[PDB]
């Protein structure tokens, strides 16, 4: 609902036109089992899950990548230089 | 205006000392006894006598500084209040326009002279041979 | 006071959602057996119910009507303690100041606890001296060993407890007559027909009373998405 | 500068021919290091030491009143040794003018 | 709602208002207290053997 | 006109101009590039590069004509 | 806890605590000064290794003033009692507070390793350059920890401001000494940052300001406008603890406390703007000489004042209490150890007379008494005071003649032969002299020994 | 709780463990090696003797020992 | 709410704490290294705080060795130029293209 | 404010005292010592417990 202090202009309550079953939240009271949050839906916390699984995969691929650069590459002074800073093709050194 | 200050510039909480000259003073009026008659003999101390919430006008201010919070609509405050609200905002668009419209135009001007002239239109010329521009501010000269 | 922050939304008025589910039990329960949440809504329930009945008004005396509309009525006990609250309240964030203390009026120092930190400066113009500090304890009458003037310790205490605003309501106010459900009703029908609801509290109570999502619209009501 | 509290003559004259000032001794006591019972475990010693507070003490005077110990400052007025949260309750500077108001009194 | 059951507010300190993940970041770090001695104890390693301090006795030697 | 900035007279080194106590490292403090040429010498860098890319190194940049690249401000 | 608690009287605590660990290595760097200077030739350093020496009064100097004392009486007392003194309860900014004891701490471990790993070299706690620019990288982890010393005291400067906000009582004149030397700190520590980063500059970035066409005069005036006003800062906290103790231990008022106030506000007022008279020999301009000389001589008017007005505390005083606690006997014996100090450093004021006296140990004796003897007694003095409160045991000092004369004496030993060195003359930061100077060392070198044998009976 | 109202209570209440004194004294004591430790080493590494003998750079009767 | 007793009778009959004896001057040179050797909690302390720092500081050592060594030996493109060199030699051409490089 | 840190509490008791199986009190460490030595002086210093009040300060050679 929000703040006390947002109110419709002409309180209405809509008298229910469809037949849809009530959701078992909003028909559910506190219990001993749930002291809090009986009036929300369960819902999946997928946080726990997604965030160490990003994390480790930006993780592998930022070294990984890192690695691969500087062993298949020649040296070079940075990672745009092992890229970009060869000399010339055609131009013997 | 913009810094906070306890005394005047109070918006964090919005406490005022003295009420709205709005109320007749018998509603509410500024806490101040310092004009009370003296208090006859056989008058007895039942209070603390202690400055605080038991004085009426010092209960009233407190509440009022709660219970004002909240409104109907806004006070709306005169032009002059609005106009020191942003008074830097605009003298510094009026700044901005002053660089645009009056710098501008002779800053360009002193560049074409200087191309054809070897020198700002505002300096002296030299006779001592040494090539270049020159200083531009001539009477920090 | 000026030592207090802004003003909350709560502190106007409660969300419905916080009103307890089980709205017979509530208004079933006694004062000293009700929280800050069920008084409130007990209060309010209550106080609404009454107000919304115009015609009963002119009848109602002002005790029955204070007690529906949960207001204390005050005595010179009830007076003591509030007033030694808010003066405790308002000296957390301001200076102290008042008359010289004599032994007929001690100057009184408001305490929670056993013992308070004092200082006195004296009297006013020339008589006042430089700060000396003291404990003050309580059950000792203390003197100024410089201008002689008189302190006494005020304990805010009441049965293993300390002077609270909920602790003189329910030391001093009475319950009366059980809030009968039938006027709920009554009221509520007054006041909500036709998808019409000029009394929501009483609505949402109302269906609480018969359970929970029985009215018109309050399944839909009560069905949230987080 | 200050040189003392303003006296009228009126005020020093005895109700009786044999008043004298009164001899109390402000000497607290002997003291010295406070010395613990080797039978008291942390907390028992700790209700010892806050029963040896000399700020805690003062001098009954003859009418009652006490007298208690007193201090320039405030740093004198803690337990000691300092405990972790000294001042729960907000010491009051008690200042004196003549000002009053009606609502105090009662007819 | 209840102002009573806030009372973490100040019965907990503000850095750990967030229950395990505050204590497991404090923890985390230190996990790293050893491994940053042996990091900082190599400097000092590094500065003594470019001043050539290890060579004082073999320097008269 | 900062991408066609007319060229100016090579400096007389004066009594008190480019006096140097040590290399200019502090940017490279391990791998110490460009240890004559100071921190934002163009001109010093590339020709340094280049010794390094002959030394079979590989170092990034000063190698693409101006008029060839995106912006670059200094098209006809 | 030990590391994350945010209590302030711990923190004061460790603050004390450390200052006396640091301490340590301050006391031995002063002791092996004495024991070179005991006579003509090398005694405990080599000839080919002078540059150790260096090293020495250049820490010795540095780790006194920032590690030592500064932290004892800005950082240790005022932690512990100014929250108390103030009628509120804890610091207004609990996190800083710990982080800064941190800081301090940090910054001593860099400056004692780089005594370790790097080669040793000094240039003086004043760090001139170009002598500070063409050293070994010592210098350049000295510089770290002052500029991470700096950070430290800014932050604890901008803790002890905010009491004015909260303070729930009246502002006492110790709270006065602690605000105003904060409010020194504020206008000083920057301008002490901005010419310490050209030092690095020019030491680690090929900056130039320090060489030919660039004056290096210019660091000595950005150095002591922070330089002179440091003095002031150590000193002032001492004021308002010898005028608490003078008060509590007599019962008596503080006499003039408004002139006290406002004498603390005059000194830094003046303090502020008579750097300069560390820069009489470098060749100023006439009339910028006379200023400094005359207004470095006004700072007197406002000292005088306090001093006076700390004399009436202890006259009349009752007999019947006993005066020979120790921190009765500090307070009273920083007045004529003071008085000593200054009234030389008037003299080394006019600038004629300090053509001769610049650079010789009369400057070092000078300091000497307000800093090693004065602020020294101050801090012990106050700690004594709150032996209660803070609650430390197992020294016996609370009441100990024998020790109270023997340090008066043997300080006194020490410092009083400097000034005639002064005359005769000796140079500061010396470690060979001339053999007709000997008697004059060898004189302040036993009172160098006897004093940290003195040391070890308070145990 | 009790046990809790002083700051440091063990050390206040004289129940402390003395080996954090101990400590204490030995951070101190170490403190002051690193003025005495480094000079041994920079002598010795300078001229090959921890300790000069007093006078020994300059000119010596031929009996001085 | 929990309910203790007012005193509880321990099992043992030793008495292991008290005052403590009177000391001397030097009291602390023989009884601080006595810890240190014989509590099991001190040495236990010491041992943990000595094997771990050395643990880690074993890795740096390593790495840095190497890498003091390697910069002795040269700047990066003076490793490369001396492959460089020994490339040519080996094919005994002049001139030869760079790495990663095709003729 | 309802529910913040209360300006004050009561110290809940003291935990239970010991008792050794014979049922003497248990000790528990001290460091007051009682140094062994001949002398037995004792000094006392009349100092300022305030600004109205003083106390006998002792010290005990023991
Ligand atoms: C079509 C689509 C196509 C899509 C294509 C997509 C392609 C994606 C590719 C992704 C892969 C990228 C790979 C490269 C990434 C960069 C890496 C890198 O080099 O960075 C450093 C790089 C320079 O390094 P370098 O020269 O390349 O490398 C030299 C080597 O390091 C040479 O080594 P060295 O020995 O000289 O170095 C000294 C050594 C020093 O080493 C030592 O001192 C240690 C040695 C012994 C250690 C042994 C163990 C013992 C214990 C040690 C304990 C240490 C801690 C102690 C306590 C603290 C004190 C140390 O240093 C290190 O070891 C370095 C690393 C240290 C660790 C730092 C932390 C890294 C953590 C990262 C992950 C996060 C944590 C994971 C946790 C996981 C938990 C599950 O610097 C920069 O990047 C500077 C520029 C800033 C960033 C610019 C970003 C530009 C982005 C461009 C975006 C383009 C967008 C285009 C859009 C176009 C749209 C059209
Ligand atoms: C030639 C062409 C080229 C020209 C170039 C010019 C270059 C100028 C560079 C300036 C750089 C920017 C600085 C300001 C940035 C913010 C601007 C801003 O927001 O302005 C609009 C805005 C207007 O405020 P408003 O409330 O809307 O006012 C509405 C109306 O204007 C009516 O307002 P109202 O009159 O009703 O009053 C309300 C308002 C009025 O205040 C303002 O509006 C302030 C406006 C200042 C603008 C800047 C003008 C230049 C100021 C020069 C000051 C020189 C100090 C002395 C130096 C001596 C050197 C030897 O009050 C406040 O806001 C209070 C602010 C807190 C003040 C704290 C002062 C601490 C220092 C006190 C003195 C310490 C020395 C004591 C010595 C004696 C000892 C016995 O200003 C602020 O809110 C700014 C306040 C926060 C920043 C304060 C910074 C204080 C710095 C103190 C430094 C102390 C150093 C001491 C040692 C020095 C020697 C060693
Ligand atoms: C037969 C021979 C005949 C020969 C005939 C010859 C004829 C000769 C004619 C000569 C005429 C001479 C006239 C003299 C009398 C003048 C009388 C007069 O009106 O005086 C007052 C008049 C105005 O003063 P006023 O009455 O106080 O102003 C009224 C205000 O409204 C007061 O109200 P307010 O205080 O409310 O004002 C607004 C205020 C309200 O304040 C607030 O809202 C509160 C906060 C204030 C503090 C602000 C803190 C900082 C704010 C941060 C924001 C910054 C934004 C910009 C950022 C820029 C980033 C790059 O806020 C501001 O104004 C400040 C914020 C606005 C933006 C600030 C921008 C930066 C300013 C600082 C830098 C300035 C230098 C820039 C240089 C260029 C760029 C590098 O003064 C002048 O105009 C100055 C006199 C100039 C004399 C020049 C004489 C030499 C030139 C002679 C030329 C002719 C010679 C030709 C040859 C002849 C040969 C024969
Ligand atoms: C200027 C001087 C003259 C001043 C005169 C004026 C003084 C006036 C009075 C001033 C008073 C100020 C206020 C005082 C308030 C005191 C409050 C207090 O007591 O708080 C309680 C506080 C803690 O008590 P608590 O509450 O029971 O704490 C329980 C613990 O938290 C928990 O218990 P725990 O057992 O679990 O503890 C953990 C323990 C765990 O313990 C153990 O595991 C211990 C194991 C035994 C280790 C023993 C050391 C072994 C050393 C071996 C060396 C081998 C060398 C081989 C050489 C070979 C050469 C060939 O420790 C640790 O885990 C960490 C220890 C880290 C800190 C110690 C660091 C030591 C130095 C390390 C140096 C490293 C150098 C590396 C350099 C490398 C460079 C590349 O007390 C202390 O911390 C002790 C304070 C003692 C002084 C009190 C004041 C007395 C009055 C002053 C006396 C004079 C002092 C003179 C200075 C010292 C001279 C040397
Ligand atoms: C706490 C430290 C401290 C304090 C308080 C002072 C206080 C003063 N100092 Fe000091 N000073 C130093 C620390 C301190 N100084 C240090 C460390 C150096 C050397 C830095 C270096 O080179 O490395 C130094 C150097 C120094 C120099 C020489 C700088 C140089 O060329 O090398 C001078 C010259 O005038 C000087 C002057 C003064 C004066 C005039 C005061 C005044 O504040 C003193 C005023 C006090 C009195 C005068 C006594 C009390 C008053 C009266 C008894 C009555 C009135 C008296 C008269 C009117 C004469 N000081
Ligand atoms: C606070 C600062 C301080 C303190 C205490 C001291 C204390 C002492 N100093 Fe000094 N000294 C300086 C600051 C200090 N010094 C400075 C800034 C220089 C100039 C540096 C330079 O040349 O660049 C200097 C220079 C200096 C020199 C000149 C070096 C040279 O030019 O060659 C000498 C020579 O003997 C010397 C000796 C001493 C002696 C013998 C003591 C002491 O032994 C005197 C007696 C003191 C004790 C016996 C210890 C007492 C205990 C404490 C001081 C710690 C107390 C801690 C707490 C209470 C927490 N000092
Ligand atoms: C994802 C990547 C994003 C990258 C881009 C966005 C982030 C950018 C962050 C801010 C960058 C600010 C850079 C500031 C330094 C600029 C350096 C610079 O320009 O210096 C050169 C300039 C002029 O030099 P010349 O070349 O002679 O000019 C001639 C003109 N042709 O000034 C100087 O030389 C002075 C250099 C001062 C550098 C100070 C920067 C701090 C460096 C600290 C190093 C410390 C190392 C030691 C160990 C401690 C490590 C903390
Ligand atoms: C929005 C806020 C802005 C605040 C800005 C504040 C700017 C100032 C901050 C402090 C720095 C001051 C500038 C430094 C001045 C140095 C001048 C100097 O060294 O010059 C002397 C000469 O200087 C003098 O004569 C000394 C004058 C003293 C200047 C002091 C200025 C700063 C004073 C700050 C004190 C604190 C504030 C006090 C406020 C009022 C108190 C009532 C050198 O002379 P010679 O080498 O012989 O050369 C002469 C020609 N060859
Ligand atoms: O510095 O005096
Ligand atoms: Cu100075
Ligand atoms: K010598
Ligand atoms: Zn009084």
């Amino acid at each position: 609902r929000g703040s006390v202090f947002q109110m419709p202009s002409t309180p209405v309550y809509p008298l229910t036109t469809t037949k849809k079953v009530a959701p078992p939240t909003a028909l559910a009271k506190r219990t001993p089992e749930q002291p809090f949050g009986w009036g929300s839906p369960v819902r999946e916390d997928r946080a726990w899950r997604v965030v160490p699984r990003n994390f480790i995969i930006l993780v592998i691929v930022y070294l990984s990548g890192w690695a691969a650069i500087k062993t298949m590459l020649p040296r070079g002074g940075s990672i745009l230089g092992q890229i970009y800073g060869g000399p010339p093709k055609g131009r013997l050194i | 205006k913009h810094f906070f200050t306890d005394g005047a510039n109070d918006y964090v909480t919005g406490w005022e000392n003295t009420p709205p000259l709005k109320f007749p003073a018998s509603v509410m009026k500024p806490c101040d006894y310092s004009m009370t008659k003296p208090i006859p003999k056989h008058w007895k101390l039942r209070g603390s006598g202690i400055h605080g919430p038991e004085n009426t006008d010092l209960m009233k201010l407190v509440l009022w500084n709660r219970l004002k919070q909240k409104r109907p609509q806004r006070e709306v405050p005169n032009i002059n209040y609005l106009k020191d609200s942003i008074r830097l905002e605009l003298s510094v668009n009026w700044w901005l326009m002053s660089c645009i419209f009056l710098w501008g135009p002779w800053l360009h001007w002193g560049q074409e002279y200087q191309k054809v002239h070897e020198q700002p239109p505002w300096a002296m010329k030299r006779i001592d041979g040494l090539r270049g521009e020159g200083y531009f501010t001539w009477f920090l000269e | 006071y000026r030592h207090w922050h802004r003003m909350s939304e709560d502190d106007w008025a409660l969300p419905l959602d916080s009103m307890p589910e089980d709205v017979k039990t509530l208004m079933a329960t006694p004062q000293t057996e009700r929280g800050f949440v069920e008084d409130y809504w007990y209060n309010r329930i209550r106080g609404e119910a009454t107000l919304l009945d115009p015609e009963a008004l002119p009848s109602k005396s002002y005790i029955a009507l204070a007690r529906d509309m949960g207001l204390q009525i005050v005595d010179e006990p009830s007076s003591h303690m509030m007033g030694l609250i808010e003066l405790y309240e308002y000296l957390r964030g301001a200076s102290f100041v008042g008359p010289f203390g004599t032994i007929e009026n001690p100057v009184l120092v408001p305490a929670v606890g056993q013992e308070r930190v004092v200082a006195c400066t004296g009297g006013v113009g020339d008589e006042e001296h430089f700060t000396l500090w003291f404990r003050c304890r309580e059950g000792f009458m203390y003197r100024c060993g410089e201008c002689d003037q008189i302190f006494m310790l005020v304990r805010l205490y009441y049965e293993d407890r300390y002077w609270t605003q909920t602790l003189v309501r329910d030391t001093f106010m009475s319950d009366g007559d059980m809030f009968d459900l039938k006027t709920l009703e009554r009221v509520h029908k007054m006041w909500n027909k036709d998808e019409m609801v000029r009394w929501e509290v009483g609505y949402w109570a109302q269906d609480y009373v018969l359970g929970k999502g029985v009215l018109p619209g309050m399944v839909e009501e009560h069905t949230r998405v987080n | 500068i200050y040189e003392g509290q303003t006296v009228q003559e009126s005020e020093l004259i005895p109700q009786e021919d044999d008043w004298v000032i009164e001899e109390t001794n402000f000497c607290l006591g002997r003291n010295c290091y406070v010395r613990f019972r080797e039978e008291d475990d942390l907390a028992r010693r700790a209700l010892h030491q806050m029963d040896s507070q000399l700020n805690k003490m003062h001098t009954r005077l003859r009418d009652g009143t006490v007298i208690p110990y007193m201090s320039f400052h405030p740093d004198e007025m803690v337990d000691r040794p300092a405990p972790i949260h000294t001042f729960s309750e907000k010491p009051l500077l008690k200042w004196t003018w003549d000002e009053t108001y009606e609502e105090a009194y009662d007819d | 709602i209840d102002p009573t059951k806030n009372q973490w507010r100040w019965c907990v300190d503000p850095a750990w208002y967030g229950g395990m993940r505050d204590k497991a970041n404090m923890d985390m770090y230190r996990l790293m207290v050893y491994p940053f001695f042996g990091y900082a104890l190599l400097y000092l390693h590094s500065r003594f053997k470019q001043n050539d301090k290890y060579n004082v006795f073999a320097k008269w030697r | 006109h900062q991408g066609t900035k007319p060229p100016r007279p090579v400096s007389l080194e004066s009594r008190f101009m480019n006096q140097r106590r040590y290399d200019f490292t502090w940017m490279h403090p391990q791998d110490k590039f460009c240890s004559e040429c100071r921190p934002v010498e163009l001109e010093c860098k590339k020709m340094c590069f280049d010794r390094y890319r002959s030394m079979d190194y590989r170092m990034y940049g000063f190698q693409r004509p101006r008029i060839q690249t995106y912006y670059s401000f200094s098209t006809c | 806890f030990y590391i994350l608690v945010n209590n302030n009287k711990r923190i004061g605590i460790y603050y004390i605590k450390l200052s006396i660990i640091i301490g340590i290595l301050g006391i031995v760097l002063s002791y092996i000064i004495r024991v070179e200077l005991y006579n003509s030739g090398n005694r405990i350093i080599k000839y080919d290794n002078v540059n150790y020496y260096n090293m020495v009064i250049t820490l010795h100097g540095l780790l006194m003033i920032f590690y030592i004392i500064m932290p004892g009486l800005y950082g240790g007392i005022p932690l512990y009692i100014l929250p108390i003194l103030s009628v509120i309860t804890d610091i207004v900014l609990p996190r800083i507070n710990n982080i800064s004891i941190i800081i301090v701490l940090i910054s001593y471990i860099v400056v004692i390793n780089s005594i370790v790993i790097e080669y040793n070299i000094g240039t003086g706690w004043t760090l001139y350059p170009p002598l500070s620019i063409i050293g070994t990288v010592i210098v350049n982890m000295i510089l770290y920890g002052l500029i991470i010393i700096g950070i430290s005291s800014i932050i604890s400067a901008i803790n002890f401001m905010n009491i004015l906000i909260v303070i729930d009582g009246i502002i006492y004149v110790y709270i006065w000494s602690i605000i105003i030397t904060s409010v020194l700190l504020i206008i000083s520590l920057p301008i002490l940052n901005g010419i310490l980063l050209m030092i690095l500059s020019d030491i680690y970035f090929n900056s130039i300001y320090f060489i030919l066409n660039g004056d290096v005069v210019l660091y000595q005036h950005l150095f002591w406008y922070f330089g002179h006003p440091e003095v002031y800062i150590l000193i002032l906290p001492a004021f308002g603890i010898i005028s608490i103790i003078l008060s509590v231990l007599n019962n008596k008022i503080i006499f003039g406390m408004k002139s006290m106030i406002l004498a603390i506000i005059m000194i830094s007022i003046l303090g502020s703007i008579v750097w300069a008279h560390h820069i009489y020999t470098v060749g100023l301009e006439l009339d910028t000489k006379i200023y400094f000389n005359n207004l470095t001589l006004i700072i007197s008017i406002p000292t005088g004042n306090k001093i006076y007005n700390w004399i009436i505390l202890y006259i009349g005083s009752y007999n019947i209490l006993y005066n020979g606690y120790q921190s009765l006997i500090f307070s009273i014996m920083f007045i004529i150890i003071f008085i000593i100090g200054g009234i030389t450093g008037i003299i080394i004021s006019i600038d004629i007379i300090d053509i001769g006296l610049h650079d010789t140990y009369y400057i070092v004796s000078h300091f000497h008494y307000i800093l090693s003897i004065g602020a020294v007694i101050s801090l012990l003095a106050g700690i004594l005071l709150l032996k209660d409160i803070i609650g430390y045991y197992n020294v016996i000092i609370k009441i100990n003649k024998y020790f109270g004369l023997l340090l008066f004496i043997n300080i006194n030993i020490i410092f009083t032969p400097q000034f005639i060195i002064g005359f005769n003359v000796m140079p500061r930061r010396i470690l060979e002299y001339s053999d007709n100077i000997i008697v004059w060392n060898l004189i302040s070198s036993i009172g160098s020994i006897s004093t940290i044998l003195i040391l070890l009976s308070i145990f | 709780n009790l046990e809790d109202h002083f700051d440091l209570a063990e050390y206040m209440m004289k129940m402390h463990n003395p080996m954090s004194e101990y400590l204490y004294w030995i951070a101190g004591f170490v403190s002051g090696l690193h003025g005495i430790l480094p000079l041994l080493h920079s002598n010795y590494y300078f001229s090959g003797m921890f300790l000069p003998r007093d006078n020994d750079n300059t000119q010596l009767c031929d009996d001085s020992w | 709410g929990r309910e203790l007793p007012e005193y509880v009778v321990l099992p043992h009959n030793q008495q292991r704490y008290g005052r403590d004896k009177s000391y001397s001057y030097f009291t602390c040179l023989w009884h601080f290294p006595k810890m240190v050797f014989t509590e099991k909690w001190c040495y236990t302390n010491i041992m943990w705080f000595v094997f771990w720092t050395g643990f880690w500081f074993i890795p740096n050592y390593i790495w840095w060795e190497r890498r003091y060594a390697y910069q002795k030996a040269g700047f990066h493109w003076e490793h490369t130029n001396r492959k460089l060199q020994a490339r040519k030699e080996a094919l005994g051409m002049d001139k030869v293209p760079a790495s990663g490089m095709d003729w | 404010r309802i529910g913040g840190p209360p300006v004050f509490m009561q110290f809940p008791p003291p935990p239970p005292k010991e008792y050794l199986a014979d049922g003497t009190p248990k000790t528990y460490p001290l460091h007051q010592p009682v140094f062994d030595h001949g002398y037995t002086w004792e000094h006392w210093y009349m100092t300022n417990a305030g600004v109205f009040h003083t106390v006998y300060y002792g010290e005990f050679a023991k």
